[PDB]
């Protein structure tokens, strides 16, 4: 995945990263949140879930990264396959594990929607209030 | 007397695609003042008197006036410190 479209006022924000990320998760798309030192880390934090981040990169904890909340993404897949690689569906609508802050195709009631694909390899982002559904029958 | 200040501001981590927060400053000032007053002395005489007594205590007595100035401005002077 690749940041394509991204407006800095208000389609996304600077933040301080929490923990290193590795070269390992260089080019994968994670859900983000803020947890209670005002820092991002992956899925929901004590912010629900914030946003979307790519790092193309590994990046080291204290460094400033650009978190997402609308725009497009490129070259986009489901969190578990691999950059480059094992893209998303055409047309469908993606969801956040907010434990993991892993993306996606499949919808349930504690997931936050983190946007939809046009095409197969194109997601745009635009990241829900909250959960899809905080009062199950 | 007025003496005024400024705020101040420092910079913000970079990023590569985001954009600073703004900053802004403000001014304010403390301001001073010097006092004023007014002090007063008197001579008075019967018309006997000024018949009758000698000009050299007239003399004496513009004298000591320009003495009693001296010794007030060296008080209020002491006072204000």
């Amino acid at each position: 995945a690749r940041y394509d479209k991204y407006n800095p006022y208000g389609g996304g924000f600077r933040a301080p990263l929490a923990a290193d990320w590795t070269d390992a998760d260089a080019g994968k798309l994670y859900a983000v949140g803020i947890n209670n030192v005002g820092a991002v880390v992956k899925g929901a934090g004590q912010s629900g879930v914030a946003g979307v981040l790519v790092l193309t990169k590994g990046a080291k904890a204290g460094s400033i990264v650009d978190v997402m909340k609308f725009g497009e993404v490129v070259e986009f897949g489901p969190t578990s396959g691999t950059p480059g690689t094992d893209f998303g569906a055409a047309g469908t609508a993606y969801y956040a594990d907010t434990s993991t802050g892993a993306i996606n195709s499949t919808s349930g009631e504690a997931k936050v929607k983190v946007g939809h694909t046009v095409g197969a390899q194109r997601l745009i982002v635009a990241v829900a209030d909250g959960v899809v559904d905080p009062s199950p029958a | 007397e007025k003496v005024p200040r400024i705020g101040q501001f420092g910079f913000e981590k970079a990023s590569e695609f985001g954009v600073p927060e703004s900053k802004r400053t403000e001014l304010s000032f403390y301001q001073l003042a010097y006092d004023f007053e007014d002090y007063d002395l008197a001579f008075r005489y019967t018309w006997k008197f000024l018949r009758d007594a000698p000009s050299s205590q007239i003399k004496a007595y513009h004298n000591q006036a320009l003495q009693a100035d001296a010794k007030l401005i060296h008080r209020k002077v002491m006072e204000a410190i």
